[PDB]
């Protein structure tokens, strides 16, 4: 005769997922920037 | 992430682009340097008959 509540906890998974999915988007991207901006050159 | 994600997408977009108008031009170059090339072996027969 009693009851229980739950609680949440993020867990590395995020810490490092989720930050990842900021650095390596923008990093990748600046990859293909780089390919836009040869990309531009070839076809002028 | 999802704007990283959608800008990437604008650029290889835009890449494709380029890279494909490139290409027509190339094509029309290479047959186009195909016809004065024929043109110059009219030239060289010509310069040919005119040394005989």
């Amino acid at each position: 005769g009693q009851q229980i509540f739950s609680q949440a906890l993020l867990n590395a998974n995020r810490r490092g997922e989720a930050k990842t999915a900021l650095a390596e988007v923008q990093a990748r991207h600046q990859e293909l920037l780089k390919l836009e901006k040869s990309m531009a050159e070839l076809t002028q | 992430i999802k704007f990283t994600k959608q800008s990437s997408v604008a650029s290889t977009r835009n890449t494709l682009k380029m890279a494909q108008d490139a290409e027509r031009a190339g094509m029309n170059t290479l047959g186009m340097l195909g016809h004065q090339s024929e043109q110059l072996n009219n030239v060289e027969g010509n310069l040919d008959l005119m040394k005989v």
